[PDB]
């Protein structure tokens, strides 16, 4: 006879599959361990597919491999993430001045600019050369973050730790304390943060202030909430009486990030990711309109021409809910969400007409609000 | 920043990327019409009255082409891929330059497809698009 | 290969291997049209749409001839060989030269008849014929 | 705080939490009817009458949605948990901002489903749910 | 992965092994429906209410052919086939890939016969049949 | 042998030896229906389910016949045979040839009568026949 | 319609790509010599041909 | 015979496997890793071209 295998192939495993689930972003994890058959200054940033495929790093070492089991466990799972090489020298020849790490960096984005967020782990932590990092992402389209494992903040006093010496300054970089073993940016940057299609309606996650993990645990305190995360209890969000950051507080069973990944006072981090999106998206479709056609004049009718991709993109974005709905919230009068302004180029003498570069269009926004707070009177006559 | 006299030669329609060139003569070679009415008013057998407003903003698009248009040759193939089972946006935009007047979509559909009449000249190709939702742009200067 | 002028000398239709000659005058002479819309959009009391694609890939010709032309024999010798029983496909294909616009079917059937009005002058004979499948052809010298 | 006219972009209608997004197109979307009669007179042959007050509170409501919704895949899912075996309440509750009309429910359970009819365009999928008790609110804005 | 547009050509439907491919125009080509309603809902003389949820999870189904299509040939081979003794199961099911809706079944049985109608044009034949369980699949692209 | 376009000038029907003739106008002249359901499925209050098949194999056929039809005078004679008190068979059968789709029959009656209207206009006659046994054909050639 | 050329979708991306295209030579230019040997130039036709499947996986991963 | 008999005109007529088929009236031949170096079949990856001879055999799997 013969075995059926010989048509098909059917097997039989015990192990945990995730959706796809595309998304926006790829994050990135450097740190100083190198494989050196892969990663060793040749590749500065390398690519997966999944935990699978994951064999170069050690199935055991902090950096990699104990930050991406998290990574990969989200319910819906992410695609390619991306490891790289940065700071293979050990911060620098003299670690208390920064200038290595920064040309560290510079060397990495000319292999390859793909990715989107940063998540430093099992190293680097709360080390003062890493302040060059904040200095760097901005200026910058990306997003970075570090998870420091212990430090003062409990104290809302002191200046010498990270979100007090920065604090309210910076507008790109976001602190995930938590206690120490625990590898949590993995965890909601680039698991949940990645995981979100923008072009469909309604899927605007505008809070990520009431959003689960993958698989951690949840710290303690009451009184302890307020000095980190700098949340005032009723009133608002007060920036001197606390450290702004995100703990995964649980109020019932439930365990739940807090705070909304906060970056300064009131900047949350979604009204961060979706500017990024509709600024990516555009640039991909201005792209996509010098390809395509053979040429575009430089007249009004071309510059109307490339005036349409703006002006569709905003309409693409007001359906998300991310644009405010063409009211104004001090009266609840009219007043137009979004507008572009393109300039005449009727006027625009011929000396700067031959450099086949467009003057500038501008557009106006109007962001969509969110809620993070309730209040309630339950007034009882009898 | 007078207000020019209207000329067709500062009007710009865009279609997924590539412009609109092949245009037939006449008045009327790019209309746009809404979906629906914008409301309704119902008066009951006392006199009273009461004023509804729909929720549908949708709108569609005519484009009138001369046999020989290369527009015509992006749309007769965007018309073959909804046939074999791709369906996708294709945003289309128009506007006019003297008073910022017309409007963007920002996923259109090919609705309808011309009739490919021989005879002895040369005959319109119109074709019909629609649109989901449908923002138009507000003439600023008058 | 420059586009040439559009004319009627360059155009090429062909009914089951002959030719077609006798078309009487005017700016329709030989006329495709589609079988149903492409699509349909349908948007509900909230404000949401959703798009229909159809899987109808038809089309009906209508050819107008003089009443003296070889055409005519052929195209009324086949409607009495339907009449009769047997039932074929007969293909028709037409295109232009100048820039490959046109289309093609592969099995058509007669499904209208002229009428046969003699008076004082030449009057046109309209034939219709349908098919259940109609590719047409990309104009790719636009 | 005039009385607005009616539009269907002020009725808010939440179905255990969510929001109720995709509604088909028509005059009536959400239908919301009482279990019985409110009363019955009774009268008798010799001319006195008498009246009978009921105490049964209850209604059903029918809700009409597109083949995609969110609240499709929502009912869809509490379908299948109901036929498993657990039972729940899934609270409903829909208003009209403009005049403070409509009503509360505590405790729900879906009652009907709808036919998957596929065809050639979209068709209406009905949802029949019931409640035991059904409080609605008195209009304060006339 | 954007919802794409409905279209008839991305649903499948397979039918104890082969397809189906004969189907009759109109907006309700194959429908199912379920066997009886979801719950009962029974409120007492003094306003207190219990609900009872049924165990019956069967289906019927409705197939509109043409005469001429290989799923009718398919279906009255089975029809004869049960009316000689012989009772299987023939699972079928069907599904939309744009949104993955649909259902399935494990054992169906021929319920109905078409009536074979002649007359001047082509009629549809309707297939009735009926499954003991049926398991619909939850639409997870919405 | 290509699978023909439908036309009732391939469909034949034999009553009795001689050929069916004048009929009516429209698209049902000779339409078959089976007696009863080909089965029944029953499920209990627990869930489980038992099908029934029937072993009633018999059909009705309405036949409409013009005013002036030889088949109504043959008919009427066969009724007039009943009514006097002879009791036969008289077989039935009819099938297509495009796609040998069809039935026969062994045994007929003659069940139903038409009712004469003269009127203005001719009217349709109706006869309604029955059978104990009725065993369609299996369409071969799809 | 048989089931022998592909459907008018490129595998490598699923976009759109006509599955058959017919070329046509131009003999508006073809000199009088070769005009007089009555034969044609040649007509070109493009393909893309219909797979089929010969084999099947099925993976079965069970969670408990 | 089957070759022979399969008409492309119709919709659907496309037999491209030839794959799975029966003959008329013949009988299975026997070997389970020797229809390898016969059909030159890899098991799952493929068929490779070096690691046999590509024929055809008729084999049995169920009684079919």
């Amino acid at each position: 006879k013969l075995p059926y295998s010989r048509v098909t192939n059917v097997t039989l495993t015990r192990t945990d599959n995730f959706p796809t689930r595309r998304g926006f972003g790829t994050q990135l994890i450097l740190t100083h361990t190198a494989v050196s058959g892969q990663v060793d200054a040749t590749k500065r940033t390398k690519l997966y597919a999944s935990l699978a495929e994951v064999e170069a790093d050690y199935p055991a070492n902090t950096s990699v491999y104990k930050a991406a089991l998290s990574a990969f466990s989200q319910n819906p799972r992410p695609i390619r993430l991306k490891v790289g090489y940065a700071a293979t020298p050990t911060g620098g020849d003299d670690a208390a001045k920064k200038a290595d790490f920064i040309t560290s960096l510079g060397a990495i984005l000319n292999y390859d600019q793909a990715f989107y967020q940063i998540t430093l782990d099992a190293a680097l932590r709360d080390q003062p050369y890493l302040d060059g990092l904040v200095e760097w992402v901005e200026a910058q389209p990306k997003i970075a973050m570090i998870d420091s494992n212990a430090a003062g903040h409990e104290d809302p006093a002191n200046t010498t730790v990270i979100a007090a010496r920065h604090k309210g300054t910076v507008e790109r970089t976001a602190v995930f304390y938590h206690t120490d073993s625990t590898e949590y940016l993995a965890a909601s940057m680039a698991a949940y943060m990645s995981t979100r299609v923008f072009d469909d309606a309604n899927s605007a996650y505008t809070l990520k202030f009431k959003k689960a993990p993958g698989v951690r645990a949840i710290d303690k305190g009451s009184a302890v909430v307020t000095a980190i995360t700098g949340f005032v209890e009723q009133t608002g969000q007060s920036e001197s009486a606390g450290h702004c950051a995100n703990t995964l507080i649980d109020i019932g069973d439930q365990e739940f990030l807090v705070e909304g990944s906060t970056l300064t006072q009131n900047v949350f981090l979604d009204e961060i990711h979706a500017t990024d999106w509709i600024i990516a998206r555009t640039e991909e479709e201005m792209l996509s309109l010098f390809l395509n056609n053979d040429r575009v004049p430089f007249t009004d009718q071309g510059m109307q021409q490339l005036a349409s991709v703006p002006r569709a993109i905003m309409q693409l974005a007001a359906r998300a809910g991310i644009v405010a709905l063409d009211l104004n919230p001090l009266t609840g009068a009219y007043e137009p969400a979004y507008t572009i302004t393109v300039p005449s180029v009727f006027d625009i003498p011929e000396s700067q007409r031959k450099a086949r570069i467009a003057p500038a269009i501008q557009v106006r926004f109007r962001y969509a609000g969110a809620v993070h707070y309730s209040v309630i009177n339950y007034t009882m006559t009898f | 920043m007078a207000m020019k006299a209207y000329s067709m030669l500062n009007v710009t329609a865009t279609l997924d990327g590539r412009r609109v060139i092949g245009l037939m003569d006449g008045d009327d070679a790019i209309t746009t019409s809404p979906g629906v009415d914008v409301g309704t008013m119902l008066v009951g057998a006392d006199g009273s009255w009461l004023f509804s407003q729909t929720a549908d903003k949708s709108a569609t698009v005519v484009i009138k082409l001369k046999p020989n248009s290369p527009t015509h040759r992006q749309l007769t193939e965007k018309w073959m891929a909804q046939r074999a089972g791709r369906l996708v946006g294709f945003p289309f935009d128009f506007i006019d330059s003297a008073s910022n007047e017309g409007g963007t979509g920002a996923e259109f559909f090919i609705q309808k497809a011309p009739d490919d009449s021989k005879g002895n000249n040369a005959v319109v190709r119109e074709w019909t698009i629609v649109t989901g939702e449908w923002t138009p742009t507000i003439p600023t200067l008058l």
